[PDB]
């Protein structure tokens, strides 16, 4: 029962941003290009194309961290691990 | 394009539907028949072998009583396919009678049209499909509007009335920067704002102000902006930003007032501003009269540039997009021109053949121009230069200005507009002018130029240019001495005798109180703000045009930069060339914006003066 009771729930994130490149992604204050690349799609769906394309990844730790920004240390994107 | 107003991709579309209609018409020989007002922007946008090889018309005419006579002779002969008319009825309400009476005369058995229009963004990319045919006819457009609009006067002849909607938007032509619209000319070229018949102003100007307000909204919605704050200056600016946001608020469609709860929103924003500021030319007539002397000024007050950027007398083109030499020469002094071409043409000369003609072409206009400045009535040219700057600082004397506006009278030969403009500068500069002053110029006046200089000197008396010291429009009521002291326009600035126009300094005082502070400030709200605010400068200009209620301030939402300055009543260029100045400034000292300026057409002097004849 414990082991079934623990594969549904989910997970928040209780810090405002990764630890290796500063920034925010979760309080106000978020870049406004941001913004604008979330006007683009959802509502005309006419062309995402900018340099905007990191994925953020949540984690146990719940620090959160960008994927570009961890492939920035030679990590391969199979072994991602917190820094703590 | 896309919340980054790319100005030259505006070209493009208008460009793409033209040749998609045109090429649409008829797969054979055609030949254009086009309005004279229109024609001019026309080339300015598409050259002659575009149009030949893009789409078979081989031939292009105008709209004139000649094609009456030219009926059995160019009408009747050519006509491979059929005759295409373009016509422009954005103003005037009223198609010319030349195509009415070709029509019947010489019989044509097709007839084509094509009139044009602002973008209709409330079509929203045809609404999808039709919602699958209407969700079963459960919508339907027949009948289900008026039975014409305007070219409901065309219902004779016969029922050829294939129409063909062109869509227009507003392009650059002059400057990257600078987009303009043309709605201060009708096709008889009268004035849109200060019209030669004081019987119809009122309808006139609501006219003027409905069709600034929808070329407005089309480039909104079409560049999909959100105004946060307005700045409304004067008084039919007041009745432009309420119907201009009665028509925002009532015509917007869905899907985006739910990304108006997303963005900006309650307890939240996303940092982005755009500006509204709107001023009226009635409101300063101080400087659309002072004499150019930047080189496009200079090329301009003397050679007077039509609809297209271009001028009769030369044939090279002045347009930006292909050529550099006339970027970095346009707006810059006259005299630092000549050694500039003479540093250009001598670092070539150690180094593409182009480069050259256009070198040789510019320092043969340059020698021209500074040919014919003097051996014309030499000295007027500074003689008018000083004269205006003794005049703006104010030294006036008893009855010695009637010896000197007759000194250059005769003594060197002037043009009646010369004259007529520096008397009404004298008369507006005091705000003021006694009644034993009048009797003497305006006798004199109806003495040297005819009887009916009288109807002229008693027409221009009410709009405020020619008043005596014995819905107000907002006109100016205060003395020119006094505002050389709140504000620093006479000490940085070119263009003009020395002076900073006092636009300049309006908009200024919106974002940065420096110069106000030197002069009449004990205590402000602030010295660097971000947002414009208008607060404790009330009575400065509640003396200034007599009514605290010129000045409008709204806020939008509830809760780098593009300003859009537009000019509901033409763009003296000289303001242009401040307004550079100006982003420079604001820039340097930490401000960073962006200045977008909508014209409504360029206004001059000179040409200000046939408008009230």
């Amino acid at each position: 029962q414990q082991y079934r009771k623990f594969l549904s729930e989910g997970w928040s994130i209780h810090t405002d941003d990764c630890e290796i490149c500063g920034k925010k992604i979760w309080g106000a204050g978020l870049d406004p290009l941001l913004f604008l690349a979330w006007e683009n799609v959802q509502r005309h769906q006419d062309m995402i194309s900018v340099d905007l394309k990191t994925p953020l990844v949540i984690f146990k730790c719940h620090h959160g961290f960008h994927q570009t920004c961890l492939e920035n240390l030679a990590q391969k994107p199979d072994e991602y691990s917190c820094l703590i | 394009m896309n919340r980054f107003w790319n100005t030259k991709k505006f070209s493009l579309t208008n460009a793409d539907g033209l040749c998609a209609t045109l090429n649409e018409i008829s797969q054979n020989d055609e030949v254009l028949v086009v309005q004279p007002s229109v024609l001019p922007v026309l080339n300015s946008l598409l050259t002659f072998q575009d149009l030949t090889q893009s789409t078979p018309v081989r031939k292009i005419t105008l709209l004139d009583d000649q094609l009456s006579d030219d009926l059995p002779s160019a009408l009747g002969s050519v006509p491979q396919m059929d005759l295409i008319f373009l016509i422009d009825v954005r103003t005037s309400l009223r198609l010319p009678p030349q195509l009415l009476d070709a029509a019947q005369k010489h019989n044509l058995s097709s007839l084509h049209i094509i009139y044009c229009r602002w973008k209709p963004s409330f079509q929203n990319t045809l609404e999808d499909t039709e919602q699958w045919q209407k969700d079963g006819f459960d919508l339907n457009s027949k009948k289900t509007h008026f039975p014409n609009v305007i070219e409901s006067q065309l219902k004779e002849l016969s029922n050829e009335y294939t129409l063909y909607p062109w869509d227009l938007l507003p392009f650059p032509q002059i400057d990257e920067n600078v987009l303009l619209t043309h709605s201060l000319y009708n096709m008889e070229n009268v004035n849109m704002y200060y019209p030669n018949l004081r019987s119809l102003q009122s309808a006139t100007e609501s006219i003027l102000v409905d069709d600034m307000v929808n070329s407005l909204q089309s480039l909104i919605f079409e560049t999909n902006s959100i105004i946060t704050n307005v700045v409304s200056i004067g008084n039919l600016s007041k009745r432009c930003s309420h119907l201009l946001k009665k028509r925002i608020d009532e015509h917007q469609t869905e899907n985006d007032l739910f990304i108006k709860g997303t963005l900006y929103g309650e307890r939240t924003n996303c940092g982005l501003e755009m500006d509204l500021i709107i001023l009226e030319r009635n409101t300063d007539p101080i400087t659309p009269l002072l004499t150019q002397l930047t080189y496009a000024g200079i090329l301009d007050d003397l050679y007077e540039f039509n609809s297209g950027i271009k001028i009769k007398e030369k044939d090279m083109n002045f347009n930006y997009k292909e050529d550099k030499i006339w970027n970095d020469l346009k707006f810059l002094n006259f005299g630092s021109i000549g050694p500039q071409l003479n540093k250009l043409a001598k670092e070539l000369q150690t180094q593409l053949q182009q480069r050259q003609a256009f070198l040789k072409n510019h320092t043969t206009l340059s020698s021209d121009v500074l040919k014919v400045v003097e051996t014309e009535e030499y000295g007027s040219f500074n003689k008018i230069l000083e004269l205006e700057l003794e005049i703006l600082m104010g030294n006036t004397l008893n009855n010695d200005i009637e010896d000197i506006i007759l000194e250059l009278q005769y003594q060197y030969e002037v043009d009646q507009k010369k004259i007529l403009r520096l008397i009404c500068l004298l008369s507006l500069c005091k705000n003021s002018l006694r009644e034993k002053d009048y009797e003497y110029l305006r006798t004199f006046m109806i003495d040297s130029w005819g009887i009916e200089k009288c109807f002229q000197l008693e027409s221009l008396a009410e709009l405020g240019f020619f008043t005596s010291k014995t819905s107000k429009s907002t006109r100016l009521q205060k003395e020119y001495r006094y505002i050389s002291q709140w504000f620093n326009t006479v000490p940085a600035t070119f263009a003009y005798s020395g002076v900073v126009p006092l636009t300049m300094r309006l908009v200024q005082m919106l974002y940065d109180r420096s110069i106000l502070f030197h002069n009449y400030s004990s205590q402000q709200p602030f010295i660097l703000s971000r947002e414009p605010r208008v607060s404790q400068t009330e009575d400065l200009i509640e003396q200034l045009y007599g009514d605290s209620h010129a000045i409008e301030e709204s806020i939008w939402v509830p809760g780098e930069d593009i300003a859009l300055v537009v000019f509901l009543g033409g763009v003296t260029m000289g303001e242009i060339a401040i307004m550079k100045h100006l982003q420079k400034i604001l820039g340097k000292k930490g401000i960073n914006k962006r200045f977008i300026i909508i014209a409504d057409g360029l206004i001059n002097g000179t040409r200000i003066m046939n408008s009230i004849s």
